[PDB]
């Protein structure tokens, strides 16, 4: 399979990695990016057991509710870190981290 | 290569989502142990949240969804256009779904496949928006088609909804024939299905004296299917029954979304394509039809389901106009109409919804509102008025525009036929007016109060139509963004 | 009639609560999706009125 | 009290969809279809206001020519709605609207006949 | 003349669903299966396309409207059976109550 | 139908696809006619266009 | 005042708009058979006008064309 | 003395968090 | 360009003074029905007062329009709209002041059954109309006159004394709105050749004898309605007649003249 | 003045009184509520009016294209 990461519009920021590997990105995760990801998946947990409540599967709806969360929060917080590493958005931590090691 | 898929991020996260919620759903419906509880109000609400954490991460991801355009182009084609129509999408399904509870726990209609439908059903519109492929077009188109077919055949015991359910599926499936049909014809004539090589092919030509009736004949099948499922006449007639005989939270949603997915659709196949002036003829008759038929049946309806699917299939008549001009101003217009039209439906369904838990059918089950809710007639009135067109409210904006084009394109008969509509539609608009503040019936209807949820959406959405004209710089700038990004 | 109205006048709080509960569950009703299911859902007999009582 | 609602009861008969011989009862100046829904013959809920414009032709009956002649002629409207409402789309001669038919003293023993109701609840 | 036989081939089979439409205003079973007839015959014309342009967007097209006309005829049939069963009857006269 | 009716229907369909090819044939032998009437009404509408453009 | 003006206006109006929204409800008869019949008579529609429009020229005229179809509201 | 419902005490946990995670998304953009 | 007026008493106060009226009357109780009355009454008197005051610093010597002062739209600055008064407006401003405390106080006695409706729907009237009168530009002297129609046909409609108000306010909102969409196409007519619907650019530019009678034409199409001149008068007897006599007053009073203003404003020069 | 954080807190403000209206229920029936739709109105309101500088920032550029591409036809 030929690949081609290349996008239409081109990254406004310098660009730290071009196509940082998967594990590249997640360890990029900043503050910022854990705490999008901690918000998400708390709301989402609290959605599953306010909804919950009238069925009486409270418990159960907080979990499917916590992996959506989960899910969602995580997808969040890797496009954050990504786009950032990519040059796609501001990344001022990236590029110093860079210029250092 | 795992990067390459941040294109698709929202779309793989609203599937993934989906398919947690059928697996939950089914899973607890069945349960003995906790008695078969009734899932549809806990599952809409994880889909609500569902759809809110999609339409997160594809605002807040604008540059990615254009990752990797090369690899994607022959399967999809993201771009600001396609950007902002999916946003609009997403907020419309959300919306829907909020008006839904009150449906759900009432009625007891505990079947929580309804929203699974309806989140499959979004999916096939965001892949609709995104195609640039007759192939990945029609594939997309069918998987809504369907979903449709399935939710408005769910009350499954009435004679309405199943009625309406079969009529829906023989004249959807004769209309995407026609489509699939001329889809063949132009691939048979040009050798290519991508919308770019559609261009370039075709442009230059049009009607050059040696004319590929293939390519005439296909883009004119395809046109009859958009057509349809626009609800332009005369292919309309699938619509006003079909809208009254499913269960009205489908209603609503039908009147909706489907519209900004298949326009999308119109725009990027024949605005970014050539065939040119037969086409725009076509939209130009079509909408002086829709115009002409939507108010005359809409002055004959005595209820209130049937009266808002013939005014929505005026105003595509309306919009229409828009897309034949073929002007930069043409296809802002005609977003704009698309956007002002669809707040003001979901104004008027909400309050369908809040009046249905006392099962109102008629107009004149509104008698005395305007006594026994007194700031419920107001805002029904607002939203009356507003689909009128009367300034300033919000409506004003889908008059002025098919008055500016018929003296832009220089027509007349249009004009005319405008004037003339725009009238017999006030008419049987205020007659709701009428009916809830000047009549004074024997016998009352007294109406069960609306739910927070709709009562919110009513409220935002009756200071948008009240104030929009105040401020409407955000969506004039926008609209004019998205009508050039078609292009550049 | 007084049978009735002394068994409802006389419950406690948690009773109060549960066939508050249970009242809210069996209001409204979808045979349809109980059928889908296979399921037949019954009124509580702590809801059912004796039938002398009745208006038949 | 010199004044009765005994004043104003209408003895009237009505003939269910399966047939069977009913003896109804209802006031003078309110209509057929009122008369019809106090014991459930109509579905209540189906009909709730006296109007044209809220009628589907839930409310109606048919009623043999002895007991048609002392009725006001059927309007133009009232025809419309029946015979649209017909699954043949004819129009029964024998058909009224019971929610047009206004009882009097002269309708005492008039014979109705109820059809079998068409479905009316719009989901 | 190959390709002007294929495609009049194809063209009948599209010509008989209409008509199937045209000619059964009472039996809405065949008007599916008219339809069906329809799809089939778009099927056929991608199928001779691909061959006569040397070209295979035509025969992965071909497969996935398959797919589609299997999942159409199943609702569809669905909702038929649904229909009979609140109706006990497929006459036309019983699903004519919407309407106006 | 009658099996004999349904090859009779065949045989008479079988004489409807041969007189097709024979329509086809006509069809392909006046292209060069249809191509001289473009030619010359394009010439006309040309000669029309330009003489009306000198005004 | 009430006599041809009222005629010429808002009486004589509102009784033709009553009339024609009369029938063109009526045209949405309820028959799945008469949508779909519809539906084949567009795309016929389409077909004929907007390509076998060439040689037609000959024969017709725009104006019979609108006035025939104006003509045919005054049937039965 | 003590709440004994888990469920309900986790819910209460993860609203807690999503109330101080918005307010430090807040503050830290 | 910001057009803004160095008096103190302007126009923009003088049309927000009946909206604050209204928002405030909007979240009172019905069963406070004498704080209702008064605060319709105070703010209509003190609306009429500031009108006055408006006259006195009227200066009688200029052609030009007076109290000019402007409005943006749009940062864009393309579509500005400016406000003025000049010797042919400034009384019908006057009058239109004078006359809504009149119709507070006509309905008075009955206000305890009128409600909050009524005074609101009259201050609406109200803020309407003095915009009406005050506007400096074609599209929005359009945007505001149609806006009259809602607030008349409810007052119609709702205090009207018997059934026959139905057929008026059906008459009443029908008619004015055919002619205000003929002057809105004379409007879209204008602006393709000007790029522009404001009045004192329009005072200043040519327009073609052949595009000035049919322009004059559209704009007949409104203003004869609105006078009314024959045959379109037949709407008038009806609504002046089945109207509450609060209703007459102000259609006799002030809407009837907006027909002839427009002949007097855009029409003559 | 006239800032879009108290015409937004207005709107907000609004909105629950509005809502509480709708639902027959008094109008100061949950303040709380009322404080939480003010804020939400006044950030609304500030998002508002940055995104539409914005987006005459992008349409400026946007046009910008459109007006080259079409003067490249007189080249
Ligand atoms: C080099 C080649 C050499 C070839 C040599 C062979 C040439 C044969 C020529 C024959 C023509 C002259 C006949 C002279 C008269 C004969 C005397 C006579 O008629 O008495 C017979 C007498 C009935 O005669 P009748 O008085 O006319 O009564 C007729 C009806 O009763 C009347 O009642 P009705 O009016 O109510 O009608 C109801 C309907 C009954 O309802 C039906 O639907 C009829 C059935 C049609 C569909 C059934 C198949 C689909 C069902 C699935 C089956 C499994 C599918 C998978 C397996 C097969 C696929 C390979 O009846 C019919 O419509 C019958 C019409 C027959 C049409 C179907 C046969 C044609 C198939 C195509 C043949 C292709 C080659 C021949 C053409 C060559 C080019 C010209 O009894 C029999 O026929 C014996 C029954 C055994 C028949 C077996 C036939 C094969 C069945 C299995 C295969 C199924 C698929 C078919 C082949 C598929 C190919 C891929
Ligand atoms: C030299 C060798 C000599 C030795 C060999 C001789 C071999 C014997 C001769 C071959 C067989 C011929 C005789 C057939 C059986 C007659 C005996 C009999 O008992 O029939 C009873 C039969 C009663 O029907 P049934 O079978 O008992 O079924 C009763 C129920 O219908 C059953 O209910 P159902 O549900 O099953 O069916 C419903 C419905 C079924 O509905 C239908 O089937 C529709 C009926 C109308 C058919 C329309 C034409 C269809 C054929 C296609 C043709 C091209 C169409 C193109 C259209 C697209 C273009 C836009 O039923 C009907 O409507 C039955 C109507 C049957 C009438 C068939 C008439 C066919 C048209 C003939 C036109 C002739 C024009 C010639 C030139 C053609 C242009 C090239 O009554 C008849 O006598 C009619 C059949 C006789 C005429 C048909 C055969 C025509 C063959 C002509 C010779 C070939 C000429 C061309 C040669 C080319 C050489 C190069
Ligand atoms: C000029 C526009 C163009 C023309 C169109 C006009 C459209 C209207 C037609 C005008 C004719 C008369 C209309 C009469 C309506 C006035 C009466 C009214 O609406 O009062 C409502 C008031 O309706 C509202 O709630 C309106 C709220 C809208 C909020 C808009 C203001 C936004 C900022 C304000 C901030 C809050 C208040 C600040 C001061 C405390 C009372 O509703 P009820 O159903 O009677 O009872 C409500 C229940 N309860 C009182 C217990 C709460
Ligand atoms: C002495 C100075 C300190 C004073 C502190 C005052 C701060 C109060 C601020 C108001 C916060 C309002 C939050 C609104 C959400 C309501 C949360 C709630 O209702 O708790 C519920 C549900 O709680 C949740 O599910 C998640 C929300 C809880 C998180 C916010 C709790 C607010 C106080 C914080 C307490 C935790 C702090 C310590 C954590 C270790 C308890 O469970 P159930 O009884 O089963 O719920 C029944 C359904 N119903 C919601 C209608 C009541
Ligand atoms: C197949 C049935 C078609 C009609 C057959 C009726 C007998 C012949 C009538 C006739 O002349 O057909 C005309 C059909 O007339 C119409 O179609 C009506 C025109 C449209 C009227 C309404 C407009 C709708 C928009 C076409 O004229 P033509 O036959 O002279 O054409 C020959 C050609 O020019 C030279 O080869
Ligand atoms: C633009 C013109 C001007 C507009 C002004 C906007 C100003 C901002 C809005 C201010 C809002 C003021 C009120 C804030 C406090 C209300 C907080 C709601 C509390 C809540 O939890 O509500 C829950 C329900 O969810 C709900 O009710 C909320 C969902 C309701 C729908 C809201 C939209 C969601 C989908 C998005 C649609 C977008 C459409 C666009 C096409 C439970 O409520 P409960 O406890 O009372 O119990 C209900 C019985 N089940
Ligand atoms: C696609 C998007 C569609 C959105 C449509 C527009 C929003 C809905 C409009 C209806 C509700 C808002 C009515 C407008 C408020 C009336 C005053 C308008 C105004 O001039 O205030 C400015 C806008 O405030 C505001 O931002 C208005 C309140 C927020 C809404 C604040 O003035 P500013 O200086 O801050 O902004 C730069 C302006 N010169
Ligand atoms: C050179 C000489 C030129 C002379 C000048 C000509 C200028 C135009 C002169 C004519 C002006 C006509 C204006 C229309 C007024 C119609 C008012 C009728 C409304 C009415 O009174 O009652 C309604 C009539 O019924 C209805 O159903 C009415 C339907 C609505 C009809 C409105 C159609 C007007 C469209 C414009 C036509 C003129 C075009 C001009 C280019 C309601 O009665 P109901 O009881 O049935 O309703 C249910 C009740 N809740
Ligand atoms: C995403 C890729 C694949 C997509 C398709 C497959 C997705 C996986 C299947 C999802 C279907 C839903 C699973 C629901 C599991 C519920 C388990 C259960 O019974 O819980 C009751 C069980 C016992 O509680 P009880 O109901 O009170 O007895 O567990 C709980 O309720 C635990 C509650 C605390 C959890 C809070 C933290 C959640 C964070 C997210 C994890
Ligand atoms: C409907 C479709 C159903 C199938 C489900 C599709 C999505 C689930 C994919 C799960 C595998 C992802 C994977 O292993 O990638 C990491 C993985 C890294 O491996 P590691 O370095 O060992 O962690 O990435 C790769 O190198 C493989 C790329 C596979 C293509 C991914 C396509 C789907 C992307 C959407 C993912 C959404 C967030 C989940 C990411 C965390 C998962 C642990
Ligand atoms: C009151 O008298 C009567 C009629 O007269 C109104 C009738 O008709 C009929 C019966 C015949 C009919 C209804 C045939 C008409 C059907 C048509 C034209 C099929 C198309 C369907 C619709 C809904 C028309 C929509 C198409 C339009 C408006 C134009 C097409 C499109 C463009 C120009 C773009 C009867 C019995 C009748 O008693
Ligand atoms: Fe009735």
């Amino acid at each position: 399979m030929n690949t081609d990461i290349t996008a239409l519009e081109k990254a406004q920021y310098p660009v730290v990695d071009r196509n940082p590997a998967f594990t590249k990105v997640v360890g990029n995760f900043s503050t910022l990016d854990y705490l999008r990801f901690s918000t998400i998946t708390g709301i989402s947990v609290t959605v599953g057991y306010l909804s919950g409540i009238k069925p009486g599967i409270k418990g159960p709806s907080m979990v499917t509710g916590g992996l959506i969360g989960l899910m969602g929060g995580f997808m969040y917080a890797y496009q954050n870190s990504a786009g950032r590493l990519m040059g796609f958005f501001p990344n001022d931590g990236e590029v110093a981290s860079y210029q250092k090691r | 290569m795992f990067n390459l898929f941040l294109a698709v991020f929202p779309e793989i996260f609203i599937i993934n989502a989906t398919f947690i919620l059928l697996i939950h759903g089914v899973v607890f419906s069945t349960s003995k142990k906790y008695d078969y509880p009734p899932l549809a109000s806990n599952v809409g609400w994880l889909g609500l949240l569902s759809v809110l954490i999609t339409l997160l991460l594809l605002a807040a991801g604008a540059p990615l969804l254009t990752i990797a355009h090369l690899f994607w182009n022959n399967l999809f084609r993201r771009d600001n256009f396609t950007y902002f129509c999916q946003i609009f999408l997403l907020l419309s399904t959300a919306g829907t779904i909020s008006m839904c509870f009150d449906f759900f726990d009432q009625e007891r209609f505990d079947a929580f496949e309804f929203i699974v439908l309806i989140l499959l059903s979004t999916c096939g519109m965001l892949f609709m928006i995104s195609a640039y492929d007759l192939i990945a077009m029609y594939l997309a188109i069918e998987l809504q088609s369907l979903c449709f077919y399935v939710i408005a055949a769910s009350k499954r015991k009435s004679e309405f909804s199943t009625e309406a359910g079969l009529k829906y599926l023989i004249l959807g499936a004769f209309s995407s024939g026609i489509l699939l049909f001329g889809c063949s014809m132009i691939y048979g004539s040009t050798g290519a299905t991508h919308f770019d090589q559609l261009a370039k092919i075709l442009t230059g030509y049009e009607i050059t004296g040696a004319r590929s009736s293939g390519i005439f004949m296909g883009i004119l099948f395809i046109a009859v299917g958009f057509l349809f499922k626009i609800t332009a006449v005369p292919f309309h007639m699938w619509a006003p029954d079909i809208y009254e005989g499913s269960p009205t939270p489908v209603t609503a949603f039908l009147s909706i979304a489907p519209k900004i997915s298949i326009f999308a659709n119109i725009l990027r196949v024949f605005i970014y394509g050539s065939y040119g002036a037969t086409l725009q003829q076509i939209f130009f008759f079509c909408s002086i039809a829709s115009m002409i038929l939507g108010a005359l049946a809409a002055m004959a309806q005595t209820k209130v389901k049937r009266l808002l699917a013939y005014s929505s299939i005026g105003h595509v008549g309306y919009i229409c106009i828009g897309f034949s001009c073929g002007t930069i101003e043409g296809i802002q217009s005609l977003l704009i109409g698309i956007f002002i039209y669809a707040l003001m439906t979901m104004d008027a369904f909400a309050i369908v919804l809040a009046l249905r838990q006392t099962r109102v059918k008629y107009i004149a089950d509104l008698g005395a509102l305007a006594k026994t809710n007194p700031i419920l007639a107001i805002t029904f009135s607002i939203t009356m008025f507003s689909y009128a067109g009367i300034p300033p409210l919000a409506g004003f904006c889908s008059k002025f525009y098919l008055f500016f084009a018929a003296l832009g394109c220089g027509a007349y008969f249009l004009a005319l036929v405008g004037v003339v509509t725009s009238v017999i539609g006030c008419f049987y608009y205020i007659r709701l007016v009428k009916r809830m503040f000047f009549d004074t019936p024997r016998t009352w209807i007294l109406y069960e109060p609306m739910d927070r949820n709709k009562s919110l959406l009513l409220a935002m959405t009756s200071f948008f139509i009240t104030l929009f004209l105040l401020y409407p710089s955000p969506l004039f700038s926008v609209t004019h963004q998205m009508a050039l990004s078609l292009y550049l | 009639l007084a049978q009735i109205h002394a068994s409802e006048n006389s419950k406690s709080f948690e009773q109060i609560e549960v066939e508050r509960a249970l009242r809210k569950k069996y209001a409204r009703k979808d045979e349809d999706y109980d059928s889908m299911l296979g399921i037949t859902r019954e009124t509580p007999p702590e809801l059912i009125l004796p039938d002398n009582v009745l208006p038949g | 009290g010199s004044k009765k609602v005994s004043d104003r009861i209408v003895k009237l008969s009505a003939i269910d969809p399966d047939g069977y011989k009913q003896d109804i009862i209802g006031l003078s100046g309110q209509t057929l279809l009122r008369a019809l829904t106090h014991t459930g013959l109509i579905d209540p809920a189906s009909h709730r206001l006296d109007d044209i414009e809220a009628c589907s032709a839930e409310c109606e009956v048919q009623i043999a020519e002895e007991w048609l002649e002392k009725l006001p002629p059927r309007t133009y409207d009232e025809e419309y709605v029946l015979k649209r409402s017909s699954r043949s789309r004819i129009l029964n001669k024998h058909s009224r609207l019971g929610c047009q038919v206004v009882l009097t003293q002269e309708l005492q023993g008039m014979v109705v006949a109820v059809p079998e109701a068409k479905p009316w609840d719009i989901p | 003349m190959d390709l002007i036989k294929y495609f009049t081939f194809s063209m009948i089979i599209f010509i008989l669903g209409i008509w199937g439409i045209l000619l059964n205003r009472r039996n809405i079973l065949i008007m599916l299966m008219s339809i069906e007839l329809m799809l089939l015959a778009v099927n056929l014309n991608f199928l001779v396309f691909s061959v006569s342009l040397d070209d295979m967007m035509g025969q992965v097209f071909a497969l996935l409207v398959l797919t589609v006309a299997a999942a159409e005829s199943a609702i569809g049939l669905a909702i038929f059976v649904i229909t009979f069963r609140v109706r006990g009857t497929i006459a036309v006269e019983f699903i004519n109550s919407i309407q106006g | 139908v009658k099996v004999l009716t349904y090859f009779g229907m065949t045989l008479a369909a079988f004489a409807f696809w041969q007189s097709m090819d024979k329509v086809h044939v006509w069809i392909a032998l006046h292209q060069d006619e249809k191509q001289e009437r473009m030619e010359k009404e394009a010439e006309v509408r040309r000669v029309r266009a330009e003489l009306l453009r000198k005004a | 005042d009430k006599g041809a003006i009222e005629i010429l206006g808002p009486y004589g109006i509102s009784y033709t708009f009553r009339r024609l929204a009369e029938r063109i409800s009526q045209l949405q008869s309820g028959f799945v058979y008469h949508y779909a019949f519809a539906m084949l008579l567009g795309l016929t529609l389409f077909v004929t006008f907007f390509c076998m429009w060439d040689s037609l020229s000959s024969w017709v005229d725009n104006r019979l064309s609108f006035i025939l179809i104006v003509s045919s509201f005054y049937t039965k | 003395k003590v709440s004994e419902d888990k469920n309900r005490n986790y819910a209460v946990v993860a609203g807690v968090v999503a109330i101080v995670g918005s307010i430090g998304w807040y503050l830290k953009a | 360009l910001e057009h803004f007026c160095e008096c103190y008493f302007n126009l923009s106060g003088l049309i927000l003074c009946p909206v604050l009226g209204s928002i405030i009357l909007l979240f009172i109780p019905n069963s406070r029905i004498r704080l209702i009355r008064l605060i319709g009454l105070c703010a209509s008197l003190i609306t009429f007062l500031y009108s006055l005051v408006l006259w006195i610093q009227f200066d009688s010597s200029t052609a030009k329009f007076q109290f000019v002062e402007s409005l943006r739209w749009l940062p864009y600055e393309n579509i500005n709209f400016y406000l003025g008064i000049d010797g042919i407006s400034l009384f019908f401003v006057i009058l239109t002041t004078f006359l809504i405390p009149i119709c507070i106080l006509v309905g008075w006695s009955g206000m305890r059954s009128y409600g909050k409706e009524y005074i609101i729907a009259f201050l609406i009237c109200e803020f309407l109309m003095i915009a009406v009168f005050c506007m400096l530009d074609l599209l929005l002297f359009y945007v505001f006159f149609e806006s009259v129609l809602i607030p008349m046909f409810i007052i119609i409609g709702v205090w009207g004394s018997r059934q026959r108000k139905i057929k008026a306010a059906y008459q009443f909102f029908l008619y004015t709105l055919l002619g205000s969409l003929f002057m809105l196409l004379a409007i879209l007519l204008i602006l393709f050749q000007t790029g522009t619907t404001d009045l004192q650019i329009l005072l200043t530019t040519e327009f073609s004898e052949r595009r000035q009678i049919f322009l004059w034409i559209a704009f007949f199409a409104s203003f004869a309605v609105k006078v009314p001149m024959v045959p379109v008068h037949i709407w008038l007897p009806e609504a002046h007649v089945e109207a509450p006599t609060a209703g007459s007053v102000i259609l006799a009073g002030i809407l009837l003249k907006f027909g002839t203003y427009g002949f007097l404003r855009f029409s003559i020069p | 003045p006239i800032s879009a954080t108290m015409v937004g807190a207005l709107l907000g403000l609004g909105t629950q009184m509005y809502s509480n209206a709708l639902r027959k229920l008094p109008y100061m029936r949950h303040p709380w509520e009322h404080v939480v739709g003010m804020g939400l109105g006044a950030v609304f309101a500030n998002q508002l009016v940055k995104w539409d500088v914005k987006l005459k920032e992008d349409l400026d550029v946007m046009l910008a294209k459109a007006r080259a591409a079409n003067e490249r036809r007189y080249f």
